[PDB]
């Protein structure tokens, strides 16, 4: 309840104000990380989950690195299929 | 005499940069590189600068990982890299001796690249590119403001092997750091002489006409560089410091120079030149470095390092990582940040004005606060001890000098830097009350009418208050414009937003 | 011959090993090894507190044959003892020059300036060592006092160093040269050796020995076994040890200090009960002639002269 | 002057022999050699073998097909084989 992530082509992660007096402004202009279906957040804040068009998977840090290899990694169309285990 | 990897790995790469990338392999056995270091390298955009993160890594470490460095490849697809590799023993080639022995006599200018530094890439790159290029007369500045680290990244790419060949092992130094009159001229320009050969006869006469008197040597100096082997050489000129000065040497080939006040790299012209700046803010310290560097006085792992970044000059850097690897400020105290060093190097940097014409005349510029713009016109009426366009005249008179005035070009000035502020206390005396109350003639002048106001710029509605500061609190209370609605709102007016509903990404 | 003849010139260093020392094994040792390999730009430098025997390890392997033969008979001994100012430099520096050839004309010019001067010589010599036979040689430096200093001989190949002030071996870095300390407490004076050296002054059997362990320097220990065999102190009485030349020694080596500024310093230390720990915060109090943050300052401005602090 | 890949391909085998083998590839555009050919290399028992019997092939072929097969090296995953071999031009070594 800190921070408030919003961004379209600029990957820039804002601040969220709280009712009271204080507020708190930041900029981050992160690399580009544009045409992913979708995005989340992760519960420690440093890792960042991101997936693509055709598929990858791109870790960021909050505080002021993508391989398809070995098993599996096929060519071909990612879906908006995913989620989260135990 | 048995060579160590570490010491010969360094020189071929173009066979080990173009057939191979670090990408293609990491098999990693941790000792040898960290997680974070192979992390890190293939980040890199191009073999150019992928191969050669490489090396700065593997020479930072001892000697046993590199050892063992030199067999892993073997057990990788490919060991024809390394036999040749391996023709160290026994065989330094007839010339990479000469190289390897040189860098020897380069770091025995000790300090230097003894402990510290931190490479760069950016910087490094394009200038090797440049300064592989030049032919017998040519240039390449670098200018830098005040540190910024330009007697360094000028040392550093001369080091590289595949240049140190270029230019036959033969790379003469100097320094400018005094230089004024013809005297003294003489003196570093006749050091010069000796290093190239050791015969010079007095022969061509004492005659007291010093003018002459060099001219005679930068003549017998002229044929003798270009004239034989010794063909291909460089100067290098540190801290040039006269304008002239350089046409002391021009006579040579090759040169290179460093150049902080602005009316040299003015004077020399893309022409016959190039350029390298420091202040570009593509070719200085990446945050990623500050880390890098900041490290190596501290000793200290990277949870360990400064949160909140401090700044971008390396100069200033190593201040505060030197004062906190002994003296005070704790690493979290820091307000006074060793003045001394930090004045002594600030202070004599400006001992070049006119001191009564000039230097009275920074003492007025702690009137503002920092990191601002400042309308020329406003400026007017700070001084007034010389009067009318003298300011446009100041300015420029100051300007030359570098960034010590720091211009925007657009109906105003900027703050030199941090530095030329930073270094103490305004004192000033009497200054206070009336410049900083004058100051605010501007406003009070218009106060409540139709529309919208003539009211100055995007200065007034930011440090306006600040002038209050130094005047009647209830004259503020007044006129600080809590009261006014009118006034008020304008500041935000310009303020919008890059993106989505909120503030910033541009501005806020 | 070579070899079996420059020793003897060596040993015209006379009282050296003439009667006293005994040797040391870790030490020599770890130094043999490194001055061994090292390449015409190098160094190593021997560090070392007061006293603490670091002219002699320097001599005691460059007598070892093994390395008399790697740099072919040819070692070059200075002293920078009393090396001050651009004047001094140019003489312990022009002396070098006789010994590498009996032949050398003034005819750089005689002008005034000192600091061209030298950067004459100092071109003269760098062709000379580096051009001939005299291909390898090592220049030796006996107590370099200046930092700079040092750059007067940087020319040259295969140095060595020894040095009692901090800044040096701080301004030196392991990159292109060795350390080698004697103050690390595995390279100092083994018990057992203070009988040896103990036992040549005083002459006597291992019963005579003294017992309660006094010391590892071999300064200051000399001093002891020396006012034995001579003066008073009965062995069994010092309290007194021989003040003048423990004086004398230790009295000029504080030579360096701004007298008023520091030399009123330390006759404040005596304030503290030997051996143990002093707080900074406490050490704010003693002086208070100089203000504020000069404590860590002096420390410091203290600290870079050897262990002074 | 101009010397010709076959002529100086002989030279240098060491090398040739050594980091690489013939098992290694066959990508085999057919004109260069034939099936039956690399049928047979492989069947070589070591290199000293088979590094050999591959020249004494190309040899015996007219010259476009080796001045293709320089080529092919290259877009094989190794290419550093054949920058030396491509000294050829204007650098005959003054041994060779
Ligand atoms: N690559 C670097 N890595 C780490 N520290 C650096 C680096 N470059 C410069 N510094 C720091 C350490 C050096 O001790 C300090 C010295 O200042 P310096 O770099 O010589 O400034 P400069 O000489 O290039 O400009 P100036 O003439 O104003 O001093 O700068
Ligand atoms: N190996 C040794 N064996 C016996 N006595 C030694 C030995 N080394 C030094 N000493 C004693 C005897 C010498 O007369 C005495 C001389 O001091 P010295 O060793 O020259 O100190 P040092 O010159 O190395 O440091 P400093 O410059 O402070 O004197 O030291």
């Amino acid at each position: 309840d800190f921070c408030l992530i919003a961004l379209a082509s600029g990957q820039i992660l804002l601040t969220d104000v709280s009712l009271e007096g204080e507020d708190t402004y930041l900029l981050r202009d992160e690399s580009d990380s544009s045409d992913i279906l979708r995005m989340a957040v992760f519960n420690q804040q440093k890792h960042l989950i991101t997936l693509h068009c055709n598929g990858s998977v791109k870790l960021w840090s909050l505080w002021p690195n993508s391989v398809v290899k070995r098993f599996i990694g096929s060519y071909a169309n990612l879906k908006i299929v995913a989620f989260y285990l135990n | 005499h048995q060579y160590q990897y570490k010491d010969i790995l360094s020189v071929f790469e173009d066979a080990f940069v173009d057939n191979f990338d670090c990408k293609d392999v990491q098999d990693m056995p941790k000792s040898i590189l960290s997680k974070e270091e192979i992390d890190h390298i293939i980040m890199s955009k191009d073999a150019v600068s992928g191969t050669l993160r490489l090396f700065w890594t593997l020479l930072s470490k001892q000697e046993e990982m590199v050892q063992k460095f030199v067999e892993e490849v073997l057990r990788i697809n490919y060991k024809f890299l390394m036999s040749p590799i391996k023709t160290e023993q026994r065989q330094p080639s007839m010339m990479t001796r000469m190289y390897i022995e040189q860098r020897d006599r380069l770091y025995n200018d000790n300090q230097v690249f003894a402990k510290y530094n931190v490479s760069r890439l950016q910087p490094y790159l394009k200038l090797r590119q440049a300064l592989l290029e030049l032919r017998p007369a040519k240039n390449v500045l670098i200018d830098g403001v005040l540190g910024s680290g330009k007697t360094w990244v000028a040392l550093d790419v001369c080091l590289s092997y595949k240049v140190q060949c270029k230019m036959d092992f033969k790379i003469f130094w100097l320094n400018l750091k005094n230089c004024n009159s013809p005297e003294t001229v003489l003196e570093m320009l006749q050091k010069l002489l000796y290093q190239i050969d050791p015969n010079w006869t007095s022969r061509s006469d004492h005659s007291s006409n010093i003018k002459l008197r060099i001219h005679s040597i930068q003549a017998e100096l002229r044929r003798l560089l270009k004239s034989k082997p010794y063909e291909n050489c460089l100067l290098v000129l540190l801290n040039v410091q006269n304008a002239k000065a350089w046409n002391a040497f021009n006579l040579s080939c090759k040169i290179l120079l460093t150049t902080r006040f602005k009316q040299v790299t003015d004077f020399l012209s893309a022409a016959t030149t190039t350029h390298i700046s420091l202040d570009h803010h593509s070719m200085t310290l990446t945050p990623d470095e500050v880390k890098s560097l900041l490290l190596k006085y501290l000793d200290c792992r990277p949870q360990d390092l400064p949160r909140e970044v401090l700044t971008t000059n390396p100069r200033r850097l190593s201040i505060i990582a030197e004062s906190i690897r002994d003296g005070l400020a704790t690493w979290d105290n820091w307000k006074h940040v060793n003045c001394d060093k930090l004045t002594t190097i600030i202070e004599s940097s400006l001992n070049v004005l006119e001191p009564a014409e000039y230097r009275k005349m920074f003492d007025r510029l702690s009137v503002f606060p920092p990191s601002a713009h400042i309308p020329t016109i406003l400026l007017s009426l700070i001084w007034f001890d010389v009067i009318k366009s003298d300011v446009m005249v100041v300015v420029n008179k100051l300007h030359k000098y570098s960034l010590v005035e720091k211009q925007p070009k657009e109906s105003t000035i900027s703050i030199p830097s941090i530095y030329l502020e930073l270094k103490v206390k305004l004192e000033n005396e009497y200054a206070l009350h009336r410049s900083i109350v004058d100051h605010y003639n501007i406003p009070k002048t218009f106060d409540s009418d139709d529309l919208i106001p003539p009211y100055l710029d995007q200065y007034f509605y930011s440090h306006i208050g600040h002038h209050l500061k130094n005047i009647e609190h209830p004259e503020r209370m007044t006129l600080f414009r809590m009261v006014f609605l009118d006034f008020r709102f304008l500041e935000q007016k310009i303020r919008h937003d890059s993106t989505a509903w909120n503030a910033s990404g541009s501005i806020l």
